[PDB]
């Protein structure tokens, strides 16, 4: 007399690919508190759905193409096209919300809508920053993945961002994960450069990017001292599927670094998101209202005429 | 056969050179009275170059190489020929002519076996100087040059001065200056080299080899060390070629690796 609802299988469509909401999680949902969202941003071939699918209901002894998010094709690599469009959804059993994002400023986009006000591109920047200001607004916890560092533009933008949100107030923690990392990323000598540069280039964010999440109490330095770093910000490195000496592959094994970064995300804060209780089918409602109220905003069309 | 191989010559001497030499090696004296003419050319091309005429040189070279390959006095007056004839070109200086003369050399030294007392010091010298002037050459020739000096390290043995190898595992050498490159290619033969010269069997003239290793290994040491604020160590070992040289990070890191 005390079954649980259902099990969500794959993950189902929350924004559809014209900007429209889509009401079909409501039957997954219950009447708790204490929920926890997860958000994700990156470029276009970070790898966003293989980490999420990862963290939710996949270990890596299984196949993409089981996986909860679909990922990219053999197929679809050589054309260099987007696989994830629109926004994602999947609850997993310990009632833990996952949402997926498509990718930003990717040439797949603008490829696709050129045959199809003023130029597409303005059109692909503002559905970025209004996805991000989405996902800064309603998201407990965002994940940023970078195929590559020291990028010197997705910084620019989440801080553009973050100053056209709708509206005592709040401001989500992020997180900063390098995928597909190197030997050469797991030396103290380039960790400190990485952490001097990011509190440079975030001086002013306004956010919780330091404090919590601290890669050297994970046990991956085992003899690194933690006064080494000025400031050890939320940063994680994922390293690629499992030369004058032979073996030293130079980083852990990528299982381990997987489990330990799951972990560390479920055992992360929830603090209140307004000054109310929300539940499952209230966090569901505001986010639609949200949706619907950044839709027609004025934020957006002032920094448009601007270009 | 004796005049067939003339028009084969004759058309290799002017990318297709390595289908006329592997067939002119397939098809088989005459060889030894055919040397006297290209020594001749060579000798007079180089008196009266004292500039055109170094692809020619090359082409013979190149060709003398092919011929050799293709099959025990004259070898020595043959070698300090071809060793006086190069070094009297010193204007033009053509790697393609030095290439060709660096492996032609090298086979020639090979052919034979070490069980003689030929003339090393013209060998020793010309080495020397090749590697004063190796350091912003082309790929193809620092693989030759790496070459020759391998091939002489291991013809000869037993005879290689202290001197000869004190100055080629000291910072003002160029060998440790090669092994800095990007390709792989150029970190294999250094490798080889090294082997090559550890691989010897007379423990004076190798000793002072590693004891120059282990006072290379011992800067980097040191420099690594006081690149984190730590006091040096492990001098037992320090040598007085290295009293003050500064390594950075990661050349100190690969130095001692590779060592
Ligand atoms: N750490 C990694 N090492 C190696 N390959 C990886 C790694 N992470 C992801 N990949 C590969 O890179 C691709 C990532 O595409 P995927 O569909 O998983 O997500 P994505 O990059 O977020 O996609 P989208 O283009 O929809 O934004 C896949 O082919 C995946 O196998
Ligand atoms: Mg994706």
């Amino acid at each position: 007399k005390l079954l649980p609802p259902e099990r969500m299988k794959h993950s189902i469509k929350l924004v559809d690919d014209q900007m429209n909401w889509c009401d079909s999680a409501i039957e997954y949902l219950l009447d708790q508190t204490d929920v926890l969202v997860v958000g994700v941003l990156g470029l276009q071939g970070t790898g966003k759905s293989m980490v999420m699918s990862l963290l939710s209901a996949n270990t890596p002894e299984e196949d993409q193409r089981t996986y909860v998010f679909r990922a990219q094709s053999a197929e679809m690599k050589e054309r260099g096209g987007n696989q994830t469009s629109g926004i994602d959804f999947f609850i997993t059993q310990e009632r833990i919300v996952f949402l997926d994002t498509q990718p930003i400023l990717s040439p797949s986009i603008l490829d696709h809508l050129i045959n199809n006000y003023n130029l597409p591109h303005t059109y692909v920047e503002m559905q970025s920053l209004q996805i991000a200001a989405f996902l800064f607004t309603v998201c407990h916890v965002v994940i940023v993945v970078q195929d590559w560092f020291t990028d010197l533009s997705l910084y620019r933008f989440l801080q553009t961002a973050e100053m056209v949100k709708p509206s005592t107030e709040y401001y989500p923690h992020l997180v900063f994960l390098q995928n597909k990392a190197r030997r050469e990323d797991f030396c103290p000598r380039k960790l400190r450069q990485m952490h001097l540069m990011i509190d440079q280039l975030m001086a002013h964010s306004h956010l919780r990017y330091k404090g919590t999440l601290s890669m050297l109490q994970c046990n991956v330095f085992p003899g690194l001292p933690p006064d080494f770093l000025d400031s050890e910000v939320n940063l994680f490195l994922v390293p690629f599927m499992d030369s004058l000496l032979p073996g030293y592959r130079g980083h852990p094994s990528f299982q381990s670094l997987v489990s330990k970064l799951r972990s560390q995300v479920m055992s992360m804060a929830r603090p209140q998101l307004s000054h109310t209780i929300l539940t499952e089918k209230n966090w569901f409602h505001y986010a639609a209202r949200i949706w619907d109220g950044v839709r027609k905003s004025s934020a957006l069309a002032e920094y448009s005429r601007l270009l | 056969f004796s005049t067939n191989f003339r028009d084969t010559v004759d058309i290799l001497v002017g990318s297709l050179t390595q289908q006329v030499s592997g067939w002119l090696q397939s098809l088989e004296a005459f060889s030894t009275t055919l040397l006297g003419q290209f020594l001749e050319d060579m000798e007079a091309y180089a008196e009266d170059l004292s500039s055109v005429s170094l692809p020619k040189l090359a082409a013979l070279l190149r060709v003398f190489s092919t011929v050799v390959r293709s099959i025990a006095y004259v070898t020595d007056v043959l070698y300090r020929v071809m060793r006086c004839v190069t070094a009297a070109n010193q204007v033009f200086f053509s790697e393609a002519v030095l290439t060709a003369a660096n492996e032609c050399v090298g086979v020639l030294l090979g052919s034979l076996d070490p069980s003689m007392t030929i003339h090393c010091d013209m060998v020793i010298t010309y080495g020397l100087d090749q590697l004063e002037n190796c350091q912003t050459c082309g790929t193809d020739y620092i693989i030759s040059v790496l070459n020759l000096l391998t091939l002489i390290v291991e013809q000869i043995n037993t005879k290689l001065p202290s001197s000869f190898v004190e100055k080629l595992f000291i910072p003002s050498s160029k060998l440790l200056f090669l092994r800095y490159h990007k390709e792989k290619e150029v970190v294999a033969v250094a490798h080889a080299v090294y082997q090559a010269v550890l691989s010897l069997k007379n423990i004076p003239v190798l000793e002072t080899a590693y004891k120059l290793i282990l006072g290379e290994m011992t800067c980097a040491l040191n420099n690594l060390l006081h690149s984190l604020q730590l006091p040096e160590a492990c001098s037992e070992i320090k040598h007085e070629a290295f009293k003050n040289h500064v390594f950075n990070v990661d050349n100190a890191k690969f130095v001692v690796i590779f060592d």
